C-alpha cells in the first residue's frame, strides 16, 4: 500500500485496542455502555457488516438492552435472520460481560486448509465463523448451512478443534509448534495438511501424497483417532487395492509415525 | 514503409499497408533480409543439442550469450541465447527460449553472469494443454538451480501481468542479487492479442522498474523469438518516438535478424507491432500520481488553444476514437434477448451459458467478463434483465459461480423500465430450474441490501445470493459527489473479502454500460490509486471498452469517476 490511511488494517486494530482500553480504563461494566460505545464495538470488535450495525444504532440504546436481547429480539432489532452470525454475536456479547488473535478470516485463510479441508472456506466465512464459536457448532448447522455432509470431514474437523483445545487456542504456540516438527517425526498431532503430505512423499510416496489435498486428513486425526489406521488412509491416498507393496510401506510407516509421535495405542 | 515514418505518418502507412488484402504489408515482412550468412557450430554440438527447445531455432554465434565454461564440463558455456540492441542501446535485451527442464540451472547462471535486474515471460507455463516453458522459479521458498540459488521473496498478481521478485545467491559467494520478473498473462492460445491495450500497459510498467544501471534485460517466451521480437521491438520503438517521434520498425526487425534467427516470426506479428505503436502514438500519456490529481483535473476542464471544447471532453471522444463482432447477439433467435438492440456484447468477452439441447440460442445472454485489477472475469456487466431473461439471469448466476449483485438503477425511472424486479420479494418462486427464496433484506440510507437462498431444482444445492441495490443515483445526471457511491462500492468488495466470495461480481444497470461503467471504472481505479499511488483514467476505461463496449457512457460519468477519485483521495493522510 502506497497510501496509507485511517481504512488500513493496523489504523482499525489499534483503534480498536484504543476503545477497549478507554472501556476497560473508565471501568464501566458491559451493561453500563452507552449507545455509541457499543455500536462502535459491534464494527470494530465483532465485526459485524454495516447493516446489522445500524439497525443495532437504531434500536439498542444501552448494553444493558443487547444483553438482555433474546434469540429472537436479535432477529427483529439488529436484524439477524442467520444462526451462526446470532451464535458469533451471544458469544461475544458472554465474552465481554464475563471478563467485564483467531477471527474468521483466519479460520478461513489459514486453519482451514492446514486441516485439509479448504472447500468449505467460503461457507465458515460467509457466516463469520471464528475459533471462538467452533465448539458450540451443531451437527445440524454443520450439514446444512456449512455444507459438511461429508461425515469424515466433520470427524475430520472434530479432531482439529479438539486439537485447539489441547493448546488453549494459542496461534503462537501451535505455529512455533509446526515449525520445530518440520524435520522430525515427533508429536504429529500438531501436523498441518502440508505435512502430512510432506510425511507421505518421504516415505517414497510422492505420486500420491497431492490426492490428500481437500481431503480432510491432518495430523490432529491421525493422533487422536484410533479408528483411523493405515487402511482408511491408504484409500484417502487412492492407493490400488492389488497394490501390495505401496499397502506395506504405508502400514509399517504408519505405524512407525504413530509409535514415535503419538500417544495412541493402535 | 521500408524506413523511417514520423507518428503523424503512421496511421496512413498502416492504412496503406493493409488495402488490397494487405498485399502491401505481406511484401514487406516478407522482404526483411539481414543480407548475411551467420553460423551456429555452438547449437548443432551434439552435447548442446538437447539444450535447444526447438532444433530448428539456434544461436548465432556472434551474438550469442556466452556463459563461462565450467572445467571437466564440455558446452557448459552454452544457452539458446542471443543479444539484441535496443534504441541507442547496445546488447540491451537478451532473448531466449523459456528453459528446459536440464537447462534451468544455465539460465539463472546466465542472469548472474550478465547482471541481469529483470527477467521477461510472455507466455503462461501451459496453453491449451500444450507446454510453452517449465517453470524454473520456486513457487514457495528457495531452490537450488545448478550453481544459484533463487529465493521467492514477494508476487503481486494484476489481471494480465504478475510480478515476481528474488533474491539470488551464487554458490561459494556471499554475494546477494536482487530480480524482479515479470510475466505476462493476456496473449491468447492462438493468434495474436485482439488489442494492444494490455501489452502497452505491461511495457510500461516493465520500463518503470528495469533500474537504469543494470545488466541486459532478459526477455524470453516459447522459442524466444515470436513474442519475444514483438516485446523488444515495441519497447525500442516506444523509446524511439519519445526522443525522435518516428519510428523504424522495419528497420529495427532487419537489425534484430542480424542477432538471432526469426525474430518477429509471423506477419501477424508484424502487423500486431504497428497496431501497437499506432495507439501509443495516439493516447499520449494519462498517468498521474496521486499528489498532482487535483491540478490535473483543474488542467482538464481547461479549453487548450485553438481548442472549441474542455480537455475532458476532448479526452473523452479519444476514448471513442480507437475504434463485425457481434455474432451471438445478432442472431435472430437471441434479438429480443437485448434490452436495447444496439448494445450488444463483444463475441470473445461475452458470459456463455451451457446450451439446452434443442433451443437455438439457449447459451445467450446479453453479458460480458471484465477484468478486474487483480484477476480476469472479476466482473459480469450485464443489461438490466427483462422478464424474458430472467430465466437464463439467475442461470448465468449459478453456472458461474457470482453470489454477489450490484444493481444501479431503479426498477423505473422516469416512467420507463430500467430493469425488471427478477427476484422474488415476499414469498418464494421458480425460475425454471431454480428456487429463489427471500431470506432478509435490509435498508441502509445509499442503498438496499437483499439476500436470497437460490436451489437448483436439480439436485438440491443451494448458495446465498447478495443483492446491493443503489437508491442514490439521480434520475437525470450524475451525483454531485460521489461520496454515497465510493462507500457503496466499499461495501460491496468488503462483503466479497469478508465472506470469501470467490465468484465474479454481476453488475447492471440499463444497458450495462453507463453507470456500471462507473462502477467498475471507480472499482479499479480506487483500488489502484490506494496500492499504487497512481491515476489512469484513460487508460482504465479504455481496457474496460475492449471488453465490452462503450464503458462509461457519457462525459459527465468520466467527469465523475476523476470527481470521486479526488474525493476518495481526500480521505488519505497526506490528503
Amino acid at each position: 500500500a502506497k497510501l496509507t490511511g485511517p481504512g488500513d488494517k493496523d489504523r482499525r486494530n489499534k483503534r480498536k485496542h484504543e476503545l477497549l482500553e478507554e472501556a476497560c480504563r473508565q471501568g464501566l461494566p458491559f451493561a453500563a455502555w452507552d449507545g455509541p460505545t457499543v455500536v462502535s464495538w459491534l464494527e470494530l470488535w465483532v465485526g459485524m457488516p454495516a447493516w446489522y450495525v445500524a439497525a443495532c444504532r437504531a434500536n439498542v440504546k444501552s448494553g444493558a438492552i443487547m444483553a438482555n436481547l433474546s434469540d429472537t429480539e436479535i432477529q427483529r432489532e439488529i436484524g439477524i435472520s442467520n444462526p451462526l452470525h446470532r451464535l458469533k454475536l451471544r458469544l461475544a456479547i458472554q465474552e465481554m460481560v464475563s471478563l467485564t488473535d483467531m477471527n474468521h478470516e483466519w479460520v478461513g485463510n489459514d486453519w482451514l486448509p492446514s486441516l485439509g479441508l479448504p472447500q468449505y472456506r467460503s461457507y465458515f466465512m460467509e457466516s463469520l465463523v471464528d475459533a471462538r464459536m467452533l465448539d458450540h457448532l451443531n451437527k445440524k448447522e454443520l450439514r446444512g448451512q456449512l455444507k459438511m455432509v461429508d461425515s469424515f470431514h466433520r470427524v475430520s474437523l472434530h479432531y482439529g478443534i479438539m486439537c485447539l483445545k489441547r493448546l488453549n487456542y494459542d496461534r503462537k504456540d501451535l505455529e512455533r509448534r509446526r515449525e520445530e516438527s518440520q524435520t522430525q517425526i515427533r508429536d504429529v498431532m500438531v501436523w498441518s495438511n502440508e505435512r502430512v503430505m510432506g510425511w507421505v512423499s518421504g516415505l517414497g510416496l510422492k505420486e500420491f501424497a497431492t490426492n490428500l489435498t481437500e481431503s480432510g486428513v491432518h495430523g490432529a486425526l491421525l493422533a487422536l483417532d484410533e479408528t483411523f489406521d493405515y487402511s482408511d488412509l491408504a484409500l484417502l491416498l487412492q492407493i490400488p487395492t492389488q497394490n501390495a507393496q505401496a499397502r506395506q510401506l504405508l502400514e509399517k510407516e504408519f505405524s512407525n509415525l504413530i509409535s514415535l509421535g503419538t500417544d495412541r495405542r493402535l | 514503409h521500408m524506413g523511417s515514418i514520423p507518428i503523424t505518418d503512421l496511421a496512413d502507412n498502416i492504412e496503406r499497408l493493409k488495402a488490397n488484402d494487405g498485399l502491401k504489408f505481406s511484401q514487406e515482412y516478407e522482404s526483411i533480409d539481414p543480407g548475411q550468412q551467420f553460423t551456429w557450430e555452438n547449437s548443432n554440438l551434439e552435447v548442446n543439442k538437447p539444450k535447444n527447445r526447438y532444433a530448428n531455432v539456434i544461436a548465432y554465434d556472434h551474438s550469442r550469450v556466452i556463459l563461462t565454461s565450467i572445467d571437466g564440463v564440455p558446452g557448459s558455456d552454452y544457452i539458446n541465447a542471443n543479444y539484441i540492441d535496443g534504441y541507442r542501446k547496445q546488447n540491451a535485451y537478451i532473448a531466449t527460449q523459456g528453459p528446459l527442464p536440464e537447462t534451468m540451472g544455465d539460465f539463472w547462471r546466465m542472469v548472474w553472469e550478465q547482471r541481469t535486474a529483470t527477467v521477461v515471460m510472455m507466455t503462461r507455463l501451459e496453453e491449451k494443454s500444450r507446454v510453452k516453458c517449465d517453470q524454473y522459479w520456486p513457487a514457495r521458498g528457495t531452490e537450488t538451480c545448478g550453481l544459484i540459488q533463487v529465493t521467492l521473496l514477494d508476487t503481486v498478481e494484476l489481471a494480465t501481468y504478475t510480478v515476481r521478485t528474488f533474491a539470488l545467491h551464487k554458490s561459494g559467494s556471499s554475494e546477494k542479487r536482487e530480480l524482479r520478473q515479470f510475466q505476462f498473462m493476456a496473449w491468447p492460445d492462438h493468434g495474436v492479442p485482439e488489442y494492444p491495450t494490455p501489452i502497452l500497459a505491461f511495457l510500461r510498467r516493465v520500463k518503470a522498474c528495469n533500474p537504469l544501471d543494470a545488466g541486459p534485460m532478459v526477455v524470453h517466451c516459447s522459442a524466444g523469438v515470436g513474442r519475444t521480437g514483438c516485446f523488444i521491438v515495441i519497447d525500442a520503438m516506444l523509446e524511439r518516438m519519445k526522443h525522435e517521434k518516428t519510428v523504424d520498425i522495419y528497420g529495427h526487425v532487419t537489425c534484430m535478424r542480424s542477432q538471432r534467427n526469426y525474430m518477429v516470426q509471423t506477419e501477424d506479428q508484424y502487423v500486431f507491432i504497428h497496431e501497437a505503436l499506432l495507439e501509443a502514438a495516439t493516447c499520449g500519456h494519462t498517468e498521474v500520481p496521486a499528489r498532482n490529481l487535483y491540478a490535473h483535473i483543474q488542467k482538464l476542464g481547461q479549453v487548450p488553444p485553438g481548442e472549441s471544447v474542455t480537455a475532458m471532453e476532448l479526452e473523452f471522444k479519444l476514448l471513442a476514437s480507437s475504434k463485425s463482432r457481434f455474432i451471438s447477439a445478432n442472431l435472430p433467435c437471441n434479438k429480443f434477448k437485448n434490452r436495447l438492440v444496439n448494445i450488444m456484447p463483444y463475441e470473445l468477452t461475452r458470459v456463455c451459458l451451457q446450451p439446452i439441447r434443442g433451443v437455438e440460442g439457449s447459451d445467450y445472454i446479453n453479458a460480458s467478463f471484465l477484468d478486474g485489477y487483480r484477476q480476469q472475469k472479476a466482473y459480469i456487466a450485464t443489461q438490466g434483465p427483462l422478464a424474458e431473461s430472467t430465466e437464463d439471469f439467475w442461470r448465468m448466476l449459478w453456472e458461474h459461480n457470482s453470489t454477489i449483485i450490484v444493481m444501479l438503477t431503479k426498477l423505473r425511472e422516469m416512467g420507463r423500465e430500467k430493469c425488471h424486479q427478477y427476484w422474488p420479494a415476499e414469498r418464494s418462486a421458480r425460475y425454471q430450474y431454480f428456487v429463489v427464496d427471500p431470506m432478509a433484506e435490509y435498508n441502509m440510507p445509499q442503498y438496499i441490501l437483499r439476500e436470497f437462498k437460490v436451489t437448483d431444482a436439480r439436485d438440491g444445492q443451494s448458495r446465498t445470493i447478495r443483492q446491493f441495490q443503489f437508491t442514490d443515483w439521480p434520475e437525470q445526471g450524475v451525483p454531485k459527489t460521489g461520496e454515497g457511491f465510493i462507500d457503496f462500492i466499499g461495501q460491496v468488495h468488503k462483503t466479497k473479502e469478508q465472506f470469501g466470495q470467490d465468484g465474479p461480481i454481476t453488475v447492471h444497470c440499463s444497458a450495462g454500460v453507463g453507470r456500471t461503467g462507473v462502477f467498475i471504472t471507480l472499482s479499479i481505479v480506487l483500488e489502484r490509486m490506494r496500492y499504487e499511488g497512481v491515476v489512469d483514467m484513460f487508460q482504465t476505461v479504455k481496457t474496460l471498452r475492449t471488453q465490452r463496449p462503450a464503458m462509461v457512457q457519457t462525459e459527465d460519468q468520466y467527469q465523475l469517476c476523476y470527481r470521486a477519485a479526488l474525493e476518495y483521495l481526500g480521505s488519505f493522510d497526506h490528503y
